[PDB]
């Protein structure tokens, strides 16, 4: 009940968010207004002269002999060429860095929204959850779900157990102990249990690894004595 | 009045020695902002300073969990 | 890896023919050449400045180091900062910033991260791994004894905890030799900083050829500008300038598209830069040959005058 | 080999490359 209660406060707060924030969709719109300013750029250049008496043709062919036109008109050419030249350049480039980007986001399809990612701030900050997938007029949007921990607490810790002569070592957590007793807890959770033999494993006396303790190991078919 | 920067001098906006995540960037370190009534010039804080308490045998272990959404475009 | 280039910005008109009445006012007729130059070079500067805070600045807080350095036999005094020096580097960061060292219009914007503040966000990422492990780059920072988190990364790469606590010494005294052969290593090498010279290097000599395509003619009577507004008639003297000013139009355009290239081969590396950041120092990567040849357990930062060099253990 | 490291699936004469050795249970001997 809390983890949905807190996944819906969070869905709940992203659409409050996305409103709020101003600059929130700058890729796409600096997308946008760049494929405009080069439009706008060509069409306007148009209006040059690049030298010549005018830039509108036919004044040009009306008021000049054909031998001089040929000349005078030459002059348009060329800077009507290089413009529409420089215009295909800075596509390609711009082109390419589009590309990139989708690959980017068809990467991040597959291996967020198609799977659980372990790559560490790929899927979003924090332990990668699962995603979600939303269009957009020229791009993609994804929400990643994450797990945060919190409410920390601070404890003794030891690397392993000496009993009977020989160490204990933990088969998944660590020895944590609350001042007076040891107990066994997963790493990313506190939930002490009782050290027993189903939960340590042993490997050699208690003699060679730094920071041993000294404690008690339950083994839950001695009680029994049946 | 009349600052001397390594990114060149800046009129108009008065140095503080106080330091904040800066917004405008100006260069070289240096930053403005507007306080509210003058326009200030400052050096970048890179966040808060956390001295995580590190011994031989203390570990920390967290008691609860917090999940979150985080959007990308 | 580099990680960005010198961010440069040009004036056109004085560059074309350094404020010059005459030719200004026959320039102006071209249409808007400049502002698209000067605009593609804005956003190369821009990016080159948000490439450098993507892949150093991610870390939340500047985390300390302890004043007690002892980590269970583990000598980290070569990557650690250095107090003494006012630098605040680590002898490795001071050795790679000895080993790579190096108008008319044309000027050098400085970086907007000075190399104090990238090697205090170095310090911070090397403080956080050593006393919290991989915890402090998914939230809050869990300290945690750093054999522990050794034996943790050995279970990550497939071997039992205990073979690390029977071994600790060897495996301390392995480390040590390796991280002090490493310094000797960088040194000894002739071009291990090859990488970031190429960059300065091509840098420099676009500049240099920027500069020096000035004296050419381009077909016109001379080169200098005095000399044909001098002893010629405006008449010729228009078309005489003509072919200078398109010229060297199209040496700016050229150089502005050899720039915008670079700058995207530059802007990919950083994004290299940054996920190797997010993986290898934030987290244990298992994904091979990524985060170095073998088995990954850590790996730990270093600045570079244009980069970031990593050290994969 | 113990019973503790290993698990049992099936009868062996499927596996090709099976071999005869003994398993040994920790219970037996001490039987509580």
């Amino acid at each position: 009940k809390l983890i949905a209660n807190q996944f819906n406060s969070a869905i709940g707060k992203i659409q409050d968010s996305l409103s709020s924030t101003p600059s929130a969709l700058g890729k796409l719109q600096d997308v946008v207004n760049h494929n405009a300013q080069a439009l706008n750029t060509l069409v306007k250049q148009l209006s040059s002269k690049f030298g010549a008496i005018s830039s509108v043709l036919n004044d040009i062919l009306s008021r000049l002999d054909p031998p001089e036109a040929e000349v005078q008109i030459d002059r348009l050419i060329t800077g009507r060429l290089q413009s529409l030249q420089t215009y295909v350049t800075q596509q390609l480039i711009r082109a390419a860095e589009i590309r990139a980007s989708a690959n980017l986001a068809a990467t991040k399809m597959s291996e967020c929204v198609l799977g659980q990612s372990k790559r560490v701030d790929f899927c979003g900050k924090g332990y990668h959850l699962m995603s979600f997938p939303q269009s957009a007029p020229h791009g993609v949007v994804f929400l990643h779900v994450t797990y945060v921990p919190a409410q920390e607490k601070n404890f003794t810790t030891a690397p392993a157990i000496c009993h009977d002569g020989k160490a204990h070592f933990p088969r998944e957590g660590v020895f944590v102990s609350n001042g007076t007793h040891w107990f066994v807890t997963q790493r990313n959770f506190y939930e002490p249990q009782i050290i027993t033999t189903d939960n340590t494993f042993v490997s050699g006396n208690c003699d060679v690894v730094i920071g041993i303790v000294n404690n008690t190991v339950y083994d839950p078919l001695q009680p029994e004595l049946d | 009045n009349v600052f001397q920067t390594r990114a060149g001098c800046l009129i108009g906006a008065e140095y503080v020695n106080s330091s904040y995540e800066c917004d405008i960037p100006i260069g070289a370190g240096i930053c403005a902002s507007y306080q509210t009534q003058s326009i200030i010039a400052y050096t970048m804080s890179l966040g808060a300073e956390n001295s995580v308490a590190y011994s031989n045998n203390s570990i920390a272990i967290p008691t609860n969990f917090t999940i979150s959404v985080t959007t990308e475009i | 890896l580099p990680v960005s280039m010198t961010k440069t910005s040009v004036d056109c008109t004085m560059y074309i023919c350094g404020d010059s009445t005459e030719c200004s006012n026959l320039l102006l007729q071209y249409g808007s050449f400049c502002t698209q130059l000067k605009r593609a070079l804005t956003g190369i500067a821009v990016e080159q400045d948000k490439n450098t805070q993507e892949v150093f600045a991610q870390v939340k807080q500047i985390y300390k180091t302890p004043p007690i350095k002892y980590f269970g036999g583990f000598n980290f005094s070569q990557i650690l900062p250095d107090p003494s020096k006012p630098s605040k580097r680590s002898p490795i960061e001071d050795l790679l910033f000895n080993k790579v060292t190096l108008f008319n219009g044309l000027t050098v914007l400085p970086p907007l991260l000075t190399d104090e503040m990238i090697a205090q966000y170095t310090s911070a990422l090397l403080a956080g791994t050593i006393t919290s492990g991989w915890t402090f780059g998914a939230g809050p920072a869990l300290q945690i004894p750093f054999p522990m988190q050794m034996a943790y990364r050995f279970n990550g790469i497939g071997v039992t905890q205990n073979v690390l606590y029977e071994n600790q010494k060897l495996i301390a005294n392995q480390f040590n030799s390796a991280i002090g052969k490493i310094q000797d290593s960088l040194s000894s090498t002739p071009s291990a900083l090859g990488k970031l010279q190429d960059v300065v290097n091509h840098n420099a000599q676009a500049l240099n050829t920027l500069v020096k395509q000035l004296s050419s003619k381009f077909g016109a009577i001379s080169s200098v500008l005095n000399d044909i507004l001098s002893r010629l008639d405006p008449p010729e003297a228009e078309v005489q300038i003509d072919r200078l000013i398109t010229g060297r139009l199209q040496s700016l355009q050229t150089y502005v598209t050899q720039q915008l290239i670079r700058a995207a081969e530059i802007r990919a590396s950083a994004n290299l830069a940054a996920t190797k950041m997010s993986e290898c120092v934030l987290g244990q990567s298992k994904r091979v040959d990524f985060c170095g040849k073998g088995y990954h357990l850590m790996s730990f930062p270093q600045s570079a005058p244009h980069g970031v060099v990593f050290l994969h253990v």
